[PDB]
RNA sequence: GUAGG
């Protein structure tokens, strides 16, 4: 990284290159503003319903839990919970409350 | 921030810094591209290649941070951590 | 006779020798270098002319220098008696599109012959691929033209020089004797009153030791040297004595910690400085040191020998005796005087060739020394010569040096000027030679000798002024490598007209008069009193017969370039430098126009070049087409000749090339028949004559602005094609290959409207910033979704794929029309390198006008940015009507001291508008009927040579009787000046103002590619403050001398952001981004990270650097 | 550094000729590579000064002392007449004056009041040769150099706030006309040293 | 209309300084800034604009306009 | 008096006028340092670059404790000796000559305090000249009680 | 004695003992600070100082292999000077005899290389850094502005104010989220040039150019777009820059913070710097033209 | 490396 790049002096090779890791700030806050609006239209719904989904997707924690894995925390039946599921993917696949997620993708 | 002392630095100091021991002149693999085992890039020594991944896989999720997995005995942390962390090499 | 159009000349001498192939440098030198037909005619029509000439080919030299390699045997040899070569088996214009190595292949005839066995066995081996040079001077190395460029250096031979010290109050005087490849020796005299020498200046040492240590005897020594009695004080100071003595000692001394030893002092001397390897001195080095220090024909070819050093020693203690003329040693009597170094008769310079044989012998001698290595372990009679040679030395070097190697440079192709003037320049830059930092001020300077073999005026303006140069016009190169140029030879006060070419030495003896001096109607000179020069730059005068030489041509000084100014001895010496600097930044134009007004040179420099497509036949032309134009010759041969349409250049300009020659016209030998970029009728034309006016106009023309009208912008009288080629290629990685196809994930249906099913965009379908091109999408990603996307997709139904797109894009604030697209594919018959798949280039081509901010200049070093292009109302309208096209402050004019550019203006209206001159009967008058410029219709060009030029009564005489343009009435007052009605308010200016037509040109600086701007962008990896350039988005520098401005000011606030926020700090650059686009305040900057670098570093070097505080440990 | 024997005898106007020509640009290369040559040391001469004057900083509204220093008011006084110095603007305008002046029994010039052409014109008018300006070498400041010593600035024209940089602004005054230096001596003389 | 629209001399006199005055300046418009953006939990301690507001402005300048109103003012603790 | 007029007078040979405040500044500073002789009751090396300052200092301590004071000379440097000789090691390293004073501070032990100024550019912080001053920056700007009523 | 006396006190006063002079083991870099990055067509990149670890430690294993076993005092001692001259390029390559060439072609960079120079850590990385929220462009003369205005290009502009025009454009609801906001203003619809129109004034922008000799080198100005791509300036301030307009380049740097631009509106003004602060004389009325 | 400043 340390060669001449062609030049005699003033650069490297080292210093033409753009990393990776580096976290780009338009992308962060765009995902910032998807978390805000996704949790405000979450909480638009019914604050059971709004849970129940929350801890299906883990959008309190990294791992998602499974159906079953809900019903015990909850204390409700694996097939409660698919069906409380489903009518929430429902809903939100309503045009109402998916225009403000459309962008986000 | 005060100021800056500087003075001789002995060889309990460097200890102190290390958080391990250099043995190989060992890189990376070849084939597979990822750091070797107690060479220069280890990741038991400076830390883990990728945000929260360790060596064997053993942990893989961001959840379970702060902790050592005893197969390659890589703690799981922000990859940003291998910036700071430094070992030793002993003569 | 039809070579040229038509151009009036105003010269006032007839020139005897016409200008010879301006191009002669490279190909000359590498016709030699290869020893191909051409350089043998040459040689042998140069014999049987009786001019000197080199007969033996350099490559061939090379070979035969090489001698058959011996073991410690000697059994064994070969030898590498004859090379030849074979057509190559790509065409030019192939290897340009696939990326090949213009190159042929190289066969020796190697014959083994062994004593042992008694033996002799032949065999035909390849050597490696030889590039090639074209016609044009060019050699093509992977699609690229790359130029070499022929290097000045300091030429083998003995040098003296004197000195003055302060603190010893005397002159103390010094000697070397420079090799061309050996080690270097040097010998002092009068260091303290007594004399040393320096072998490598290695240690300390006297002349005495040295002499004794040779066959010489003290007796003789005594004997040759008792008429200076510094020699004898030296010696008889000198306590030692005995050959074997010194010997030792010098042994010790050059080699001290093991015991001295008789022959390994005698064979380390002999290998040194008697060996033929390590001190061949090259025959530009014998053929100057036998005439500086006066021996009478020496060996021809050979290393040094004690006789010349004891000659040397001779000259150094005469030259310090204070004697100025003495016996040469061995020799005639002979001058002694300290040399100077500047000198032109000591600086040689490598062309091609030379070059190309130096790189190629240095990869024969590693062939040699691995060859050697293996016949010290190799059996015998398992010997060949295929299989002993390895040809990876050769070929890897001579890629080495066309690659990676300062003499070698990129062509620049702004226009054909551009490629002349790289051709021909000459670098002082270069390995074994004088660097950027060795640079003094002495070197840069210009010296009496630079005249007539390098002109004084083109050299590159910035930190490198003087260093570079160009060729002289006349110019010629030596067989041994100094310039000759030509001189026409007087004799009892006449002129006769043989021409001999003089060198730099040999200028000296001779008093050689001035081109421009007057001369009668007989052959003797009209005025008894005249100019002359001699030795050391003297400039006196000697009247009557005296003078023998004369200089052929008033123009032999300036160069090509410079040459192309007219009315060039008005102009300062900085302006036409400037001047000539820029003529080769032009860049063409969609239609080409040759000057109304400039020297008549323009169409050998634009012939010369190889843009231009001349005939190689003198037949007829049956059909003309655009693509190509197709010939026949009286013999039968038919010829179809392609012209270049629309191909990218180096720089980044189309290259169209239009067609003159009509269907039933004629041709002779030679003649051109399609132009080239910046080219019309054969005729160089970098741009475009406009009509000019000199006022202050609104302020909008301050401090060297330009104000030009809108019918610029509207008739594309100033408008340029611009191409981009940009590639991507299919490389396959670990997790599998990339595919490139219209199946872009992630994208709207409307992106992808132009990309064919292949996924490669259409032709002729235009693109802007962001577009996409080729559709291509990586194999796959390790992808472990975050929780708010998998809830999106769940909601929406959709599938997050492997694959990701990484598609080539257009550049940002880039436009364009495709014009071609082009694919390499690996499963076909194209090689690719190795990994890639395939490969498409895209062409993006458009058509840039001129507008605010592109620079613009003319040739007399007048440059400035457009400031206002106004409307053509607006513009001061001359009394008929016609607006001026471009308006100039004259406040530049007496300050920059250019005063050409106002005469050139005049005669440029003349030009325009021709001149009657019949039976007038004035000395301006007799002066043009004799030239034959008195009579001229409209818009008919003149040609006013560099410095035989106009004078200014023929332009006040021609401005008196102008040609009526309308009206029976002249719009140009006797004064120059007309009287320009205003635009806007609409009333007369008060008084009347200069006006007449001006050629000029666009420089490449345009405002498109200086453009730059960033929001946030790609960060540097191990500090991440942001990576500079546009190529890239970088962020400009703030550097220490910014600071320091804004810790005057006293502010402290501003200068924390730009430290800390603004970069060098990713955990606040997120969380501003953040505060900016929500609405709030910005946050507390923090610690910077450079910093943290900076300490883990210092603490790498067993530095303890701790951050503490008052109260113990700081919080960080 | 050598002079030639034979003028050149042609003007731009009427045109120059060939070794005329040549022995111009002999000189103008010259020239050309002394201004390359004096940008990297006026450069880095202005670097330099930046970094040994960067410490200093006006920390103090006003001294505590009262010692100055002496500057000559009007020099070059002809006979029968007082003439101010030709360079008096910089030398004493713009300083401070420490202690009161009084020549007829009068102040004149109140202490710690600005010198301009007024004032300095009725000083001189008045007779005074000589005056004792307030300046920074006699400042005595516990922190660094008070405001009072110091005069005031010129690109405000008015006394100078407390905590300004005067040594970076010093350090860039005294280098900008650094590259405008651009002279050398015309001819050695055949002499080195002298 | 302008960043010059507010004469400086008058800002000067009553700040007493070249730099009080910005750092003073500045203040206020960070917390005029902060009261914009308080999009309603209505903090006690934050106060608006004195001074009538436009459409779309930047707080700094219509602190400043206060300055030379003159109706705010300044206590270094 | 003879160094301000030897330098105007060199620059305004071809016409450049500056005032002697910018001069004085710089001639200012040379001079700051001193050379100690004689340290015999100051207990430090002799004939050594001592700071005007901590001169005084010193002669005022041993004086007090009844020694006599040891004598010192003034000394005239170059600007470049100055800068390098600054307490500050951190700054001085960051001038143009860097291994040899790094070492020095190493084997010395000075720990540098920040005051100044090229020594907070690098750290970004606040420099101490004008807008970053601590009595410029501990304000609180306060609406008035009549302004609030106006409403 | 003198200097004798000045180290020895140095030892004297300070606690850390002489023994650091001979070091025992060596510190080693986070590996970061010497990425291994990987390049696209299957190459690679390292910096030197992997080379000298490597060399360092290869020779370190070799000695002590060789201590093991029962080894000669030649070879031991010739290993352990191996071992010297590997520890001591590390610290500075080049110090003693010939610099480790390494590929041949240049010497290899050390740990102390970094740290001292034109290119050292110090003047290339603490004092002078780059920034984002900036941009270059030629420029001409306008006679039509005032003392405090310049012509900005649009593009240059709306590159600089992004954040700016997204955030106008979310609140006047031309755009419905951050996201489509930027979408248009990367595709450049007109609403968006209107928003950045609105949105640019009193806001003011540091102009600068290169040398930047004295401190009216950088000088504040209120924007104003205008049609073309090169930037329009005062020409009365042209002469304080030492700007020509042969052909020239100038910054254009942007304050963010509430400091920054309270700052630019007091202090650096175009209209507040009237004189020089050389000599106290006015700079501010050039002489060309006019 | 070479252009422009
Ligand atoms: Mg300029
Ligand atoms: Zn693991
Ligand atoms: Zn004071």
């Amino acid at each position: 990284l340390h060669t001449p790049l062609g030049e005699d002096g003033d650069s490297e090779f080292g210093d033409l290159i753009e990393d990776s890791e580096a976290v780009v700030p338009a992308d962060a806050v765009s995902f910032t503003l998807l978390q805000e609006q996704l949790h405000s239209v979450l909480d638009t719904l019914s604050e059971r319903e709004a849970g129940v989904v929350s801890m299906r997707f883990g959008l309190t924690d990294g791992q998602p839990k499974t159906l079953d894995e809900i019903g015990k925390v909850y204390g409700v039946t694996r097939e409660r919970i698919r069906q409380i599921e489903s009518k929430t993917m429902s809903k939100l696949r309503h045009p109402s409350r998916s225009q403000v997620l459309r962008d986000y993708l | 921030f005060d100021e800056l002392r500087i003075g001789l630095a002995t060889a309990d100091d460097i200890r102190q810094w290390s958080h391990g021991e250099v043995k190989k002149p060992e890189t990376i693999n070849y084939r597979t591209l990822k750091p070797e085992k107690d060479g220069l890039f280890c990741e038991k020594i400076f830390g883990p290649t990728r945000d929260w991944e360790c060596y064997c896989g053993k942990y893989k999720r961001v959840r379970f941070k702060g902790i050592i997995c005893e197969r390659c005995g890589v703690e799981v942390t922000r990859a940003k951590v291998r910036r700071e962390r430094m070992g030793h090499i002993e003569l | 006779a039809s070579t040229a159009p038509l151009r009036i000349s105003f010269a006032k001498i007839k020139e005897p020798l016409e200008v010879p192939n301006l191009l002669a440098l490279q190909t000359e030198s590498f016709d030699w270098l290869l020893g191909n037909d051409a350089w043998k005619a040459r040689v042998e029509s140069a014999l049987e002319s009786g001019q000197d000439v080199p007969t033996k080919s350099g490559l061939e030299e090379i070979f035969e220098e090489i001698s058959p390699i011996e073991d410690f045997s000697g059994s064994m040899s070969l030898t590498f008696r004859d090379h030849r070569f074979e057509p190559p088996k790509n065409s030019i214009d192939e290897c340009k599109d696939r990326d090949f190595t213009y190159a042929a292949p190289l066969f020796v005839t190697a014959e083994f012959t062994n004593n042992e066995t008694g033996e002799i066995k032949s065999q035909t081996v390849f050597m490696g691929d030889f590039p090639l040079m074209t016609n044009k001077g060019t050699f093509v190395i992977n699609g690229t033209e790359r130029v070499v460029v022929s290097q000045l250096v300091r030429s083998p031979g003995v040098y003296f020089d004197s000195s003055i010290d302060k603190t010893s109050d005397k002159d103390i005087f010094s000697a070397k004797i420079i090799p061309s490849r050996g080690a270097w020796l040097e010998m002092e005299i009068d260091k303290r009153d007594m004399v040393g020498v320096r072998i490598d200046r290695k240690r300390k040492q006297s002349v005495t030791v040295l002499l004794k240590a040779l066959g010489w005897t003290t007796e003789q020594i005594l004997e040759e040297f008792g008429e200076y009695e510094s020699m004898r004080a030296t010696l008889e100071k000198d306590h030692t004595q005995g050959q074997d003595d010194a010997l030792l000692d010098i042994y010790r001394k050059l080699r001290p910690g093991e015991p001295p030893t008789r022959e390994a002092a005698q064979t380390l001397l002999e290998n040194l400085y008697f060996n033929p390897k390590r001190y061949d001195l090259a025959k530009v080095g014998r053929y100057k040191v036998n005439k500086k220090l006066g021996a009478d024909e020496p060996l021809d070819a050979g290393v040094l020998t004690t006789d010349d050093v004891i000659a040397t020693i001779k000259y150094l203690v005469k030259l310090h005796a204070g004697e100025t003329e003495t016996v040469g040693e061995s020799g005639r009597e002979i001058v002694v005087e300290t040399d100077d170094i500047d000198h032109f008769g000591n600086r040689r310079i490598r062309n091609v060739g030379e070059l190309i044989q130096n790189q190629v012998r240095t990869g024969l001698a590693r062939m040699e020394r691995v060859v050697r290595e293996r016949m010290t372990t190799q059996d015998v009679e398992a010997i060949t010569p295929q299989t002993l040679i390895n040809i990876r030395p050769v070929v890897a070097s001579i890629k080495e040096f066309f690659g990676t190697s300062q003499l070698s440079q990129f062509m620049d192709q702004n226009n054909p000027l551009s490629g002349l003037t790289h051709k021909r320049r000459l670098n002082a830059l270069g390995p074994g030679g004088l660097s950027r930092e060795r640079a003094g001020f002495e070197v840069r300077d210009v010296h009496p000798s630079h005249y007539g073999r390098m002109c004084p005026i083109e050299t590159p303006e910035g930190p490198n002024i003087g260093l570079i140069g160009s060729l002289a016009s006349y110019g010629r190169i030596n067989p041994f490598g100094f310039i000759e140029t030509p001189y026409r030879k007087v004799v009892e006060g006449q002129v006769t007209d043989d021409v001999d070419y003089l060198t730099a030495d040999e200028e000296d003896r001779f008093v050689i008069a001035q081109a421009n001096a007057a001369l009668g109607d007989d052959m003797r000179f009209a005025e008894a009193r005249v100019l002359v020069r001699r030795r050391g730059g003297e400039v006196d005068y000697v009247p009557g017969d005296d003078v023998d030489y004369m200089d052929v041509s008033p123009r032999q000084m300036v160069s090509v370039a410079t040459a192309m100014i007219p009315f060039l001895e008005h102009d300062d010496a900085n302006r036409a430098l400037m001047g000539a600097n820029m003529m080769r930044q032009a860049v063409p134009l969609i239609k080409s126009e040759s000057p109304l007004v400039g020297t008549g040179m323009e169409y050998r420099s634009a012939a010369d070049a190889g843009d231009v497509v001349k005939a190689e036949k003198a037949g007829v032309v049956q059909e003309v087409s655009a693509d190509y134009i197709t010939t026949t010759n009286d013999d039968g041969t038919y010829i179809t000749y392609r012209l270049a349409k629309f191909s990218r250049s180096n720089q980044g300009t189309s290259v169209n090339q239009k067609v003159i020659v009509a269907e039933g016209d004629r041709i002779i030998e030679g003649q051109v028949l399609a132009d080239g970029p910046a080219t019309e009728n054969g005729e160089m034309a970098l741009g475009k004559n406009l009509l000019v006016a000199f006022m202050p106009w609104e302020g909008h023309n301050y401090e060297d602005a330009i104000i030009l009208s809108q019918r610029l912008v509207q008739d594309d009288v100033l408008s340029s094609i611009h191409i981009e080629e940009h590639e991507v290629d299919a490389r396959d990685t670990k997790l599998g290959p990339e595919e490139i196809t219209r199946d872009i994930p992630n994208v709207s249906e409307e992106v992808l409207a132009d990309l064919d099913e292949r996924g490669i965009i259409r032709i002729g379908a235009e693109v802007v910033a962001g577009d996409i091109l080729v559709g291509k999408v990586t194999p796959k990603g390790e992808t472990e979704l975050t929780p708010e996307e998998r809830l999106l997709r769940a909601i929406f139904g959709e599938k997050a794929r492997e694959v990701r797109d990484t598609s080539l894009k257009v550049p940002h604030g880039e436009i364009g029309k495709v014009i071609g697209v082009r694919v390499f594919d690996r499963e076909e018959g194209d090689e690719l390198p190795p990994g890639v798949n395939q490969l498409v280039r895209v062409y993006v081509a458009q058509k840039r006008k001129i507008t605010d901010g592109d620079k613009l200049a003319g040739r007399h070093g007048n440059k400035g940015v457009i400031s206002k292009i106004n409307p053509i109302e607006d513009m001061p309208f001359l009394e008929d009507g016609t607006p001026v096209d471009i308006i100039l402050n004259p406040l530049a004019v007496p300050s920059r001291m250019n005063p050409g550019q106002v005469l050139e203006i005049h005669l440029g209206w003349l030009a325009s508008r021709g001149w009657d001159v019949s039976g007038l009967a004035e000395e301006w008058a007799q002066r043009l009927q004799v030239i034959g410029a008195d009579k001229v219709e409209p818009g008919t060009n003149v040609a006013t040579p560099v410095f035989d030029g106009a004078r200014e009564d023929e332009l006040a005489g021609l401005l008196q009787h102008t040609i009526p343009n309308r009206d029976g009435e002249r719009m140009v007052l006797p004064s120059g000046k007309a009287r320009l009605f205003d635009g806007r308010s609409g009333e007369p200016f008060p008084e009347p103002i200069s006006v007449g037509y001006m050629y000029i040109l666009k420089l490449h600086h345009l405002v498109d590619d200086k453009l730059h701007a960033r929001s946030t962008g790609p960060y540097s990896m191990i500090t991440q403050q942001p990576l500079g350039g546009k190529a890239q988005f970088g962020g400009q520098r703030f550097g220490e001398m910014e600071v320091w401005a804004l810790e005057a000011y006293g502010a402290a606030y501003a200068l924390q952001e730009l430290l800390t926020i603004k970069s060098d700090d990713v955990t606040g650059r997120v969380k501003v981004y953040e505060a900016i686009v929500k609405g709030e305040n910005i946050p507390e900057p923090g610690i910077p990270e450079s910093f943290k670098v900076l300490i883990k570093e210092m603490q790498s070097l067993c530095l303890n650097v701790e951050v503490l505080s008052s109260d113990g440990m700081s919080i960080e | 550094n050598e002079t030639i024997p034979r003028p050149i005898k042609a003007s731009f106007r009427e045109g120059l000729s060939v070794l005329e020509y040549f022995i111009s640009t002999h000189g103008a290369r010259k020239g050309l590579a002394d201004t390359a040559l004096r940008t990297a040391d006026s450069g880095y001469l202005t670097r330099r000064l930046v970094d040994v004057s960067q410490d200093v900083i006006i920390r103090e509204e006003d001294c505590g002392t009262e010692r100055g220093l002496k500057l000559p008011i009007a020099t070059r006084d002809a006979d029968g007449t007082l003439r101010k110095a030709e360079d008096v603007e910089t030398s004493v305008y713009a300083r401070m004056l420490a202690e009161d002046v009084v020549i007829d029994g009068k102040v004149i010039a109140p202490a710690n009041v600005d010198l301009g052409d007024v004032l300095i014109d009725a000083l001189v008018a008045h007779g005074v040769e000589e005056v004792k300006t307030r300046s920074i070498l006699t400042c005595e400041s516990q922190v660094g150099t008070c405001a009072m010593c110091y005069g005031r600035s010129l690109a405000t024209g008015k006394l100078v706030d407390i905590g300004e940089a005067v040594g970076i602004i010093a350090a860039q005054s005294i280098g900008e006309p650094g590259t405008q230096l651009t002279m050398r001596t015309f001819h050695t003389g055949g002499v080195a040293g002298d | 209309e302008g960043i010059i629209n507010p004469p400086i001399d008058e800002l000067l006199e009553a700040t007493d300084s070249k730099y009080s005055l910005v750092i003073y300046a500045a203040k206020r418009a960070r917390q005029i800034n902060a009261y914009y953006s308080q999009l309603g939990e209505g903090l006690l301690e934050y106060v608006g604009p004195l001074v009538d507001t436009h459409v779309h402005e930047k707080p700094l300048s219509i602190a400043l306009r206060e300055i030379n109103a003159g109706l705010l003012t300044s206590e270094a603790i | 008096v003879h160094l301000v007029g030897e330098v105007q007078k060199v620059y305004n040979s071809q016409g450049v006028s500056i005032h002697d405040k910018h001069i004085e500044i710089i001639i200012r500073q040379m001079l700051r340092r001193v050379t100690i002789i004689e340290s015999g009751d100051a207990e430090l090396l002799p004939g050594e670059l001592v700071e005007r300052t901590k001169f005084e200092t010193e002669n005022r301590r041993v004086v007090q404790e009844g020694g006599h004071p040891a004598s010192g000379r003034p000394q005239l440097m170059g600007i470049t000796k100055a800068s390098l000789a600054t307490e500050s090691w951190l700054s001085a390293a960051s001038f143009q000559e860097t291994t040899r004073v790094l070492t020095d501070a190493a084997i010395n032990a000075k720990s540098d305090s920040l005051i100044g100024l090229k020594e907070n550019v690098i750290i970004g912080k606040l420099i101490p000249a004008g807008t970053g001053l601590s009595r410029y920056r501990n304000i609180r700007v306060e609406p008035t009680e009549e302004a609030k009523a106006a409403m | 004695a003198l200097k004798r006396l000045k180290v020895v006190s140095a030892f004297l006063q300070t606690s850390n003992s002489p023994k650091g002079m001979v070091l025992d083991c060596v510190p080693v870099i986070p590996p970061d600070l010497r990425p291994m990055v990987q390049l696209d067509g299957g190459r690679f990149a390292t910096s030197d100082l992997n080379d000298l670890y490597r060399r360092v430690i290869n020779r370190n294993n070799r000695l002590k292999r060789l201590l093991d076993l029962g080894a000669p005092e030649i070879i031991v001692n010739n290993e352990k000077r191996m071992l010297q001259e590997a520890v001591d390029a590390l610290f500075d390559n080049g110090r003693r005899g010939r610099p480790v060439t390494g590929p041949g072609n240049r010497p290899l960079k050390s740990l102390s290389d970094m740290l001292k120079g034109k290119q050292g850590r110090f003047r290339q990385n603490l004092l002078g850094k780059r920034v984002d929220y900036s941009a270059r462009s030629v420029i001409v003369v306008g006679p039509q502005l005032k003392l405090h205005q310049c012509g900005l290009p649009k593009a240059m502009a709306l590159e600089l104010f992004k954040p700016f025009v997204m955030k106008r454009l979310v609140d006047l609801n031309h755009a419905q989220n951050i996201k489509s906001a930027k979408r248009m203003v990367e595709r450049g619809r007109t609403v968006v040039y209107d928003v950045l129109e609105e949105v640019i004034a009193e806001h003011p922008v540091l102009l600068n150019r290169a040398p930047t000799l004295h401190r009216l080198g950088i000088q504040a100005f209120e924007p104003q777009l205008v049609e073309g791509k090169a930037i329009q300036i005062h020409p009365l301030v042209c002469t304080a820059f030492n700007a020509d307009f042969d052909g020239d380049q100038m910054a254009v740097h942007l304050p963010l913070s509430a400091e920054a631009q309270a700052e630019a509106r007091i202090l650096m003004l175009s209209s507040n710097n009237i004189l020089k602060p050389a000599d106290g004389r006015p700079v501010t009325m050039p002489t060309q033209d006019m």
